[PDB]
């Protein structure tokens, strides 16, 4: 009856320190569709975050992408914070460079 | 450009 | 050189329901209607529809009107019929479109809705025929083929649905039509002193469809290997990337392959060093 | 069925003796459709509504002249007007032009307007017959003398009946998906409890177009007048209209009292109850 | 589209 | 020398909804001359990007401008709009009430 | 009444694929710009009146700006092993050309000149038959591009395609491109010492960026003691500029600044109030 | 060869303490083309900072334009910061609004 | 329009 979200946190571009970049949150194969989805930078959220419109895939489950300007260094940590009525609590996901 | 020929379920 | 449209509607109960209808040519969304966002209207989501005029957005925001309205309706009726709690959500949605070939002829056409994220009810490919799920699905089944619903869908598959993608094809034709290539490139992540990750990138490319492989001596590489969903950049792009776990000092006994239609030939990567 | 065309001229000027901030806007029926400003570097007429922009480079060239041409001439009379009142240097004082036309459905004339204000207050305006001036008093009577004896009204006359009307319809036309439309307003009531025992019920529209609406108070299906409150119409900002009507009632008399809404937008009026 | 027959008022 | 005070109404394009996006308006109008400081402030603050319509007026030749800006509103952030005007002693606070 | 085509190309070397960037002016107004980080790898409008061109200009700019591009590329790597250069230092080759026309929309003159690490590599000469031509590599070109006749094939796009499209984007963007925004002057005064003070003449928000901002001394010009800074963009489209003079106390009124500019009917005159 | 950057700071429009305006920061003159330059409020880094398109001048030199939407108060403090391979330390200019 | 005739430099 339920899915629960794939989540993936990744930059737009390849990162360096000092550029200015786009933080990605891309949330995936969920069921229903109602879902929260914040960015974090040093585990706070990030006020301005826009999403795509939502759709869905062939096997019906729904994906959004949620994104925001940011500009990477190397001590700031970024994450993507997503809950679901398919999660009992929230789920943190940090952003790696290398994936 | 959409579909206009509306069927109802039930 | 095939291309497709399709249309995804959401509709979503709440304890009026929310809906939310975006159109797609190929992996390029270009329109979208949002029932929260009021000044309610079907709105261009690409520069090369919002050439279409006020009276083409009329009609859409109309005919998408119309079925969220039926769409609100069948999902009280739903409720009802499975005596579903009040104070829960519940989802109707719709996939249709058209597939057409080089030559802009009619390819497939597709209708399909879904109950609570599961089946409800298909156009089957003969574009005459229903396949329904069980109970209530069975009832709108039989009510379809009365009103002799197929004919009138497969009307719009094989006409409006087909002649209006041509036109989208042109008008849009620098973006829909274009094949931006993968930038590819690998790196090295140590896991343990006796192993390490490969990583095969392919970055800004279009359409989103690619293959990426792995090869060991040139033999296919599935086991100990990762692969991530393609993923959208935000700028009208696709990202994805394959891994394979690997003992350490063999590096260069592995390659990635990549597929993209952008692509005159295959592309081989094989760890530098 | 009816529609009109309405251009705001206003003309501030700044302290010192420095040159006088411009502004005009033109509309049709509640939508905007032009703009100039004499503080834009463009220093053009500019589109403000997207079924305008498709009228070519003679046509912004034109609005431009003529837009400039009158701020010149306002600009000149701000200084003698100023002289003519002993109005200190170290002051602003503003002049301001409405202008325009009706036409019914058939698209043919039905009344044009012309009148100036100086300082927020009636200096001269053309009566309906667009033949006569109504001037206030003191420096306005010199102007109303020096009009006729120009035949200004004859020039505004053919402008109001001619040129005027022909491009109201043309918008018209043009413009037909948003200028001919009716969005019906969105209604709802809310309760906003004040004592234990009153409370104030709030009947709502929003989203609707044009600006147009009345909203009342029934209790017992007689009007009720005493005890309520009404916003001035305010605008959405996306090319609608909001509005509101309150009732202060007693604590559990709630459901005596029922709002009214009426729009052209709407079949036929609606009843809101609490 | 604007009025073009300009009055000076004084 | 006829000089009129501003009337201010402070509200949202949307209703308001905690977490989604809207648009804080400020509606003043009735107004004489048409000089005029508008602000749209967060939690006391003045929010930095505002902007506003054409300068229009009524028949009865007073001014009206509408001062708008993209906001979220919450439960805790409190919103409101100041006005300045000659014919104001002081600037005037007008809160933003969602009900109203 | 003359009017002017430019484009700048710039290919920087990176420590791999160089940094390519172009950019197209019309006067003193962009409108179009490639850069090959962009995703789109597309020629991009800049400017309004340059959108309404069709799909088959955008992919012509398009393949002619990545094709000197790609040339360029190969250039950089060829003369890095002419000079001996190491690989780990950055090298630029930029391409300045374009075309005058006069007020009755003919050729009047046109130019094309290479730099390689910011000086003059090769330039064509006014006659546009002939080379000028810096040492080393670049007699090398010189040689190589008389014998291939580059000097006809530049000399033809000069004269005719670069003419033909000023006019058409001159015609297009008439109600920009054509203006004439005069500026805003005034005067300002900033004391040194007791025996000394600077004037000040400023000019504001002014289109196009040419113009002349003289100083005399009882109407006799004042060449001394005088500065003027690099005219600025303001960022809306006008520029800003102000020229400066040293003045003996007490004397700020013999002085008057001059303002010529194609938007003013007459010269203007600015004193010390 | 090497050139180093010109640097101009200042507004779009005249300065009023209070109403919205641009922040300009104008390098020209510099060579090669590669450039840092951030606009400063308070000294920290603004963050919205967009720039122009690399073009150059008659002599080959480079300019670019950074510049963001900004209010000038009384306190705040504005300043263009700009590295490159000729200057040995970031060279800060302070706007002045004259 | 920008040039289509591209010159090698060497
Ligand atoms: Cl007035
Ligand atoms: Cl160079
Ligand atoms: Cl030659
Ligand atoms: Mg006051
Ligand atoms: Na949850
Ligand atoms: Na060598
Ligand atoms: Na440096």
């Amino acid at each position: 009856i339920q899915r629960t979200p794939k989540i993936q946190v990744y930059s737009r571009h390849p990162a360096e320190n000092g550029k200015s970049n786009f933080l990605n949150c891309y949330v995936s194969g969920f069921h229903p569709s109602d879902i929260e989805v914040d960015l974090l930078k040093n585990g706070e959220r990030i006020e301005k975050v826009e999403h795509s419109d939502l759709s869905f895939s062939k096997d019906w489950s729904f994906y959004l992408l949620y994104y925001t300007e940011f500009t990477p260094t190397e001590k700031d940590e970024y994450a993507c914070r997503v809950n679901h009525v398919t999660l009992s609590q929230p789920k943190i996901v940090k952003w790696d460079r290398d994936m | 450009s959409v579909l206009n020929d509306i069927f109802s379920r039930l | 050189g095939s291309h497709s449209m399709r249309y995804f509607y959401t509709s979503v109960s709440r304890p009026e329901p929310r809906f939310i209808a975006v159109g797609y040519v190929d992996d390029t969304q270009f329109v979208r209607f949002d029932s929260d966002a009021a000044s309610q209207r079907m709105e261009p989501r690409a520069p090369w529809i919002e050439q279409e005029g006020p009276e083409y957005w009329d009609q859409e925001t109309r005919n998408v009107k119309a079925q969220s309205q039926t769409d609100r309706v069948d999902l009280g009726t739903l409720r009802g019929y499975y005596n579903q709690s009040e104070d829960g959500s519940h989802t109707i949605q719709i996939m249709y479109g058209c597939d057409v070939g080089p030559d802009g002829r009619f390819l497939r056409g597709y209708r399909q809705d879904a109950y609570d994220g599961k089946d409800y009810i298909a156009l089957n490919e003969d574009l005459r025929s229903w396949t329904a799920a069980d109970m209530a699905a069975q009832i709108t089944k039989r009510k379809w083929e009365a009103a002799h619903a197929a004919e009138q869908q497969r009307a719009y598959l094989e006409g409006r649905c087909v002649e209006w993608l041509r036109r989208y094809l042109e008008n849009g034709k620098e973006t829909l039509q274009r094949t931006d290539p993968p930038k590819t490139h690998m790196t090295h992540h140590p896991i343990s002193d006796h192993e390490a990750t490969l990583r095969c990138w392919a970055l800004g490319f279009y359409p989103a469809e690619i293959t990426l492989t792995w090869q060991r001596d040139g033999e296919d590489q599935t086991q100990d290997t990762e692969l991530v969903e393609t993923r959208p950049a935000g700028d009208g792009t696709f990202q994805k990337w394959a891994a394979v776990v690997v003992p350490s000092g063999e590096e260069q006994r592995y390659t990635c392959h990549v597929q993209h239609e952008g692509l005159p030939k295959p592309l081989t990567l094989r760890w530098e060093l």
